[PDB]
């Protein structure tokens, strides 16, 4: 599954980023970034590729409100993975 | 550490056989290349795996129970995780190039309509077709069918990208493409490959182990390095390429005195 | 898979000519016997008559050898079983132009085998043109 | 024989006897299964695209020429007899009995068979029906059944409108060209059988021949060679099939609820 | 194209419908209490006779019902229900539509209910019976 | 609409035109130069194995289900009149005049007709129509006119057998399981027409049927596209264009010689 | 002294080009090789030498007249002196195997039928083929369709044998015999021959006259030793297989910044 | 061309189906619209249609079912004497059958 | 021979002789009647049972309602005496009605006819 | 092959023949001086009409005219030179096969080229006769 | 089936054609082979075909024709009152033409 | 363009040149072309074809059954190149 906590301005993810648990983090994602000033999570196993859509659709709606958001406590995983689709840099941190 | 082990299987035609006591092996992160000119099995061997005929007694397991005698509605779980490709291009030509490659992720996983262009419009730039998205697939080159193939390909989760026969006849400006698309998907993911083309110089500086066999029989189990060089003349002949040697070269139905005097 | 597909082979087979072998239909019958003089225009599988119902149908009509008077071999079905002997046949003709018809006039028990002594043959157009007119 | 002279039921006659069994698993394995209504919407309106309005172009040109042949030739020993007012009773009558739903559904093995049985044969040549199996989706009921369930509603519906064009092309010929009558051609089909067993002979017989018709052409395809030549004798193979499917179906039927 | 196909579907479907009611309006045909009707001659009469009164036809013939003991078949009518009004002295005869034409029933007009038996019938004669008087 | 509406004169009018006149130029470099009797005697046997006893199969079994189905309704409407010992005005009239080019010559397109174009459709694929052009002659006087001078005697071969096992079918019924007659089914076949307007018609009716029918099925295999999908398109279109061919052409040849 | 002397030609067909300023020279006794990428002319290329199909405007000889439009009658007597062979293999399917190679000399020149047996019966050791004279050609192997085409492409008296794309797909155990035939054919017959396998770790071994060209463009003339050492990014391509280079390789689309947002 | 209506009642109409021609001696002059019953005295009410070439025409014409061939349908005959939008033609006439004529024959 | 422009012309001349064999494909008198019985257009005319020529149309009369008919006699026979009477017969037992000019001893008028006598009141009149 | 054709092309073209003998012979009837008359009455007579003598047919006719000065039908008749013994004195008689039927000339027993037979008997019409029935 | 032949000499035989079913008391018992016509007097001499299960044939039997069609078929009847005989006691068919005119007359 | 040929007594020494254009008048002579010749020379030839070589194989099943031994000298060295090309193995060519 996956969970969603705040924990003030960091908006830590818990739960396993799986291929079918993008469903109940749709519609209420519009309210989930609120101010979010670093996103930090560590406890997920493996990250997919159906389900790396939501680290790009976080950027857009986020960056509106006049506030940048650093992006750090990630593994490597997702940085082979931003070679691979050629992942633009003014929406990930490129660390 | 074995994904799919292959136990003697036959597979026994009306007439005549195609394999006798084969073993193969498939280790996790390593290249699994399967070599051989005409008369052995290239392309039949990997339809035993996912299940779509029925083969001769031998045991075949996919890291756990038996595959082709399975239930059926088990078997549609399992063959997911391969996700395999095809020579000719298993791209249907009644929609569009956007939706071919959308066609697993659209049936398999729930996806809504701004997540569902997300993900199978970013695949396309590891395979170098992202621009070409909005185009009728009636008209392509001689590489971008085999690329778009392998775009959707990896759309589920990737556990045995089985390539059916790629770049066996291709011109040198794809050369170079296709095969770094067997090194990039295995090392990124960690994913295992089984690539089955003949051509000597190009996937024996990829892969890691090698399969040469002859006659309907096994007879190379070894590394990409270690078959080079050993004292046997039937594995010299498909790495070096020459006219005579096991073949019989002549094709003899006579002994040329009896013919053509009259 | 060789045997699997050849076992269900003989029975979708089997079933299409289960509903072929019975279709020429469209009974412990038993038969009678008469003996006419001119039997006129009648042919095989005529349908027999009482009073304008169908009630059977003939089989045949074969010719006696020794007093060559034609034979007619019609059948009731398994209704129509109490009727005395004192019943008549004569041959009529449906409507005023169709074809032919036994019918049996009303008047023991005639069982599986019994003949019928009085019958009414035809009557020819060449009879009643020169008997009307002479 | 004896002894090598028996190669007509140990090896020919184990080869018709085998194509008889695929085409029952065939059918089985594709009936069996629960139809979606709300995701088979979109595919069975494309599936009438290359099957009933496809087939629709030979229909509303040579569907005049059916009852424009027959009223010529209604005319040349119907004068000895003055039979001329019924009309009705040899071009109305004898068109929806045994010459509507037979030449149409002849006229579907070629224009409709025919490219049926080459649309599985092209894909099999490219391989597109084991890439859908190897997924999670059978092909029979994928790329089989909406092309089995369109065959069965469109010659029905082909029929009725293969009628109506001859009994107007009748006219052509019966009131207008010759002139013999002008309302007694139009009351002479009015004594006649409506709705008792002309009619309906017309739908029973109609959707039989949808049946063996679309079964043949979607196993030939289905049982055909992927090469450049399998899908060439597949479709020489679909047509004298069922031309055997509908004229050797048609003896069993006239025997039955016709007299 | 996924447009062009729904419009010319479209008026196929409206084509079998206008084809379906030319066959069904434009045709021979498109609340009935019965009575029972024994007889002595039938001669030609089937399954659906037209019953007729007046010449224009008024019902139609159910089935038929026999006799096991004195074999005198009786013809099961139905008479619709907007006639209510049939008297006793009215009886039945059975007529030939011209002169090779099918047969059919003709009634020659306490109130006939439903479940009532008809006595008074004089159905038809047979052309046998008709030379055998005409000459002896 | 006017700016861009005119697209089916300007662009699909052109099309139309262009495929009706190659058909016309390839025929007629086809018929200019001398046969040789000496080199085509072993080519024109083989040429007729592929389209004569390869079609013999859907006569000597559907020969019959022709004539029995006349001879079934020949007895609903007729015995009204009392004409049982007149079938023949109805058995042996029609099965040659409206009835016996028509519906052979359309079951010619099916096997003899879709194989031809199939025939040089494949070789065009495997490149045989290019190869033969270099070394010695080009290919329309070679491989071309032994399938038109085989094609042009193909019906009036199947034409005649058709209508006697039709009669002998039609007997089969008549005066068997029926049993009406014995020896008035075949006298009056006698007082009917005889060898003055229909059957010097026959003969005629049926090789203009031979030109138009192989003319369309030897122009589809030597004009089309050298794929995998091209020859799929020209065996469906070749039913569809001689289907027009027969069932089109029938209705000027009753207008001619028949009152 | 050479054989074919071709210009600048373009042939377009409705829309295109396929060549833009091409040219090329054929020595006597040398193997010509020209490659070529998926795009650019290479079999239509041999259909111009033969003049089969109608060119546009250029100047194009064989020693003499114009090649394509010079008469109907001489036209087929120069044009067999070619006799070349194609890619799936130009074998008549509805004959025998005997008469596929005694097609082309029986009917060319008067000879008997005793000495037209041992004539055709001898071409069949030169590719290996003797005991392939009695049965049907419609089944055969990978590499049995090329050698037929070859055994009756020597029946006449040729000066250049056009191979139409030879082992473009193949096993190394036959697209090793192909190699030394070419060889063995040029140091007996002493006639020119024309290979166009668009693959180069064994073509460059046999052959003297490599034609690299691109973008429908001849860029390379030179030999086949002076080639592989030139300092522009625009023939490295073909020579091994890379990623980048002058080919495009990945398609891009418009902005890759707001698409696949919604 | 504006065809008027009509009325009739006989006793007996025969073998008359619809769309039947009536005849002014010999020609016809229109059809038959529809037959109707009366369902207080059971007598066939048949409707005719006249075109409006011909209008004076007198309600004493004798209307008598003639056979239209020798064996087949029944029409009317519109034999006048010596009629407007909706009348009824007092002299009408009954037809025939086959066997009511044979019982005044025989007895 | 060209190519496109060759093939054209070539196409209406087969197609203009096809619509050539699909496109083929006397002094009148008065003679007015009682009853014509079944009588219709197209009916040939005769003089004793050969036909000679057809009839035009059939009319009324809209004062005293008797049915008069138009018929053409061809040039041919021209001598017709105005005693000849005129019948209305039928072909066989089951065919068509048609005109018979009993010959006795443009614009004529005959006087002498006969209508045609229906059979449902003959068997009427025969025992009444 | 080049000869197993042969055989099969060799039982084709006899098929056909054996097809074409079944038509023109079985079903349909066997195919490999005149007369004048003149009548009162000729009917439905029409070309190609069989005249018959005794009750079987021995010709046809040519045509049918008329006269521009006498107004009556003259038939022109042929029959076959072998039966020529037929007497003058013959009353030539349209009759009709049965009931319905073709009108034939159904000629009596009781001659030379272009002999106009005087004593004929003109077919029945049958406004007269149903006339003489009632008067 | 083994027949045997007769002969017949009749005046007018009306419309039999050939192959027409012979019967005695309705029943067929052959066909008709051939109708022939005498050269000098015209006289129709038609044979017969019998069955050999009818031998008891006296020479007393009368030929007469009865109609069995309104299209002109006819049919012989043989009324009992070897090989090669002829039966002289024959009666012709009638003539619907020539009938009336006793009746008129 | 033409093929001739002289005897000279035992040397058979064809003096036109040898192709594959006419054929017919040294076939059918070949019974009576070699009866016990034991030299074949020849210096007057252009060159040789495929067509030609199957007529220096037609004149030894002939010439051993008489009871002599042929034997071919002065011949080119095109003879002996096309030896290894079409696998003559014996009775056909001296190899010298
Ligand atoms: N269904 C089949 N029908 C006929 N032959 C078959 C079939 N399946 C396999 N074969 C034969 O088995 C051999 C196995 O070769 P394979 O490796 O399958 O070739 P490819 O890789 O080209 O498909 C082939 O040569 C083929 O002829
Ligand atoms: N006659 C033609 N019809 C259609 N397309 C053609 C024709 N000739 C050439 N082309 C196109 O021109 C291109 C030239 O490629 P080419 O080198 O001829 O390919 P190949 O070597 O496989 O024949 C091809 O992609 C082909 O699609
Ligand atoms: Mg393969
Ligand atoms: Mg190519």
């Amino acid at each position: 599954s996956l969970s969603w906590m705040q924990t003030g301005d960091t908006l830590a993810l818990s739960g396993e980023l799986d291929q079918d648990v993008l469903l109940p983090l749709w519609e209420m994602r519009e309210e989930a970034v609120k101010g979010i000033t670093c996103i930090d999570l560590s406890r997920v196993s493996r990250v997919d590729t159906g389900g790396l859509a939501l680290l790009l659709h976080l950027i857009d709606l986020a960056k509106k409100q006049g506030n940048n958001v650093t992006l750090q406590g990630v593994n490597d995983k997702v940085y082979t993975l931003a070679k691979l689709y050629n992942l633009p840099a003014d929406v990930l941190p490129r660390h | 550490a074995n994904l799919v082990d292959m136990r003697d299987v036959s597979f026994t035609r009306g007439n005549r056989c195609i394999f006798d006591n084969i073993s193969l092996t498939v280790p996790r992160g390593k290249i699994t290349a399967i070599m051989g000119p005409s008369g052995i099995g290239k392309t039949t061997l990997l339809r035993l795996i996912g299940g779509q005929i029925a083969p001769d007694h031998g045991e075949i397991l996919f890291d756990g129970e038996n595959i082709p005698a399975m239930s059926r509605s088990r078997l549609y779980t399992v063959r997911k995780r391969m996700s395999m490709l095809f020579q000719s291009g298993a791209l249907f030509t009644d929609m569009n190039v956007f939706d071919n490659v959308a066609y697993p992720l659209r049936e398999h996983t729930q996806l809504p309509a701004p997540l569902l262009h997300s993900t199978v419009m970013m695949k396309l730039e590891a395979v170098g077709l992202r621009g070409a998205a909005k185009l009728m697939p009636s008209e392509l080159s001689g590489g971008m069918a085999r690329r778009a193939a392998l775009a959707r390909a990896i759309a589920l989760e990737p556990d045995l990208i089985m390539f059916d026969e790629p770049f066996v006849g291709q011109d040198p400006i794809t050369m170079g493409v296709l095969v770094k698309l067997i090194s990039e998907l295995n090392s990124a993911l960690g994913v295992t490959c089984v690539v089955v083309s003949h051509d000597v110089p190009e996937v024996l500086s990829i892969a890691d182990h090698a399969w040469i066999l002859a006659d309907k029989k096994i007879v190379a189990h070894g590394s990409a390095q270690a078959l080079q060089a050993n004292p046997d003349p039937r594995v010299r002949q498909f790495l070096d390429g020459i006219a005579d040697g096991p073949v019989p070269f002549r094709y003899p139905a006579g002994d040329y005195h009896a013919d053509l005097l009259p | 898979t060789k045997k699997n597909e050849i076992w269900v082979g003989i029975f979708l087979l089997a079933a299409l000519l289960a509903a072929l072998f019975v279709c020429l239909k469209a009974e412990p019958t038993y038969t009678l016997y008469a003996t006419f003089d001119n039997i006129g225009g009648l042919k095989a599988r005529s349908p027999v008559s009482i009073g304008g119902v169908v009630v059977g149908r003939v089989a045949d009509i074969t010719l006696d050898p020794k007093t060559y008077l034609p034979r007619v071999t019609l059948e009731i079905e398994q209704r129509y079983n109490h009727i005395p002997d004192t019943s008549s046949l004569s041959i009529r003709t449906s409507g005023l132009l169709g074809e032919q018809y036994l019918a049996l006039n009303v008047g023991a028990i005639l069982k599986d085998g019994d003949t019928i002594q009085d019958t009414k043959s035809a009557m020819v157009l060449e009879d009643l043109i020169g008997q009307f007119l002479y | 024989m004896l002894l090598n002279a028996l190669a007509s039921l140990g090896h020919k006659g184990i080869k018709t006897l085998r194509t008889f069994g695929r085409a029952g698993l065939m059918l089985f394995n594709a009936l069996v299964g629960k139809p979606e209504f709300r995701k088979h919407a979109p595919l069975l309106v494309r599936q009438l695209y290359n099957v009933g309005v496809l087939s629709m172009l030979i229909i509303v040109v040579s569907g005049v020429f059916i009852g424009m042949v027959l009223g010529l030739q209604g005319y040349l020993v119907l004068t000895t007899y003055s039979a001329e007012t019924s009309l009705g009773m040899l071009v109305a009558l004898s068109l929806l009995r045994e010459l509507g739903p037979v030449v149409a559904a002849l006229l579907f093995a070629g224009r409709a068979g025919s490219a049926l049985t080459a649309e599985i044969g092209l894909m099999r040549a490219t391989e597109q029906l084991s890439s859908m199996e190897m997924m999670a989706v059978d092909p029979l009921r994928r790329v089989i059944s909406p092309r089995f369930w369109a065959g069965v509603i469109s010659l029905p519906l082909l029929t009725v409108i293969f009628v109506a064009v001859g009994i107007w092309g009748g006219s052509l010929v019966g009131v207008s060209w010759k002139g013999i009558d002008s309302g007694f051609f139009w009351s002479a089909m009015q004594n006649a059988v409506d709705w008792r067993m002309d009619l309906v002979n017309c739908l029973i017989k109609s959707v039989v021949f949808a049946i063996t018709v679309t079964w043949i052409s979607l196993f030939n395809g289905y049982d055909a060679i992927p090469t450049s030549a399998g899908i060439s004798r597949a479709t020489t193979r679909t047509v004298v099939h069922s031309s055997l499917a509908v004229l050797g179906l048609d003896f069993v039927l006239t025997a039955l609820m016709f007299g």
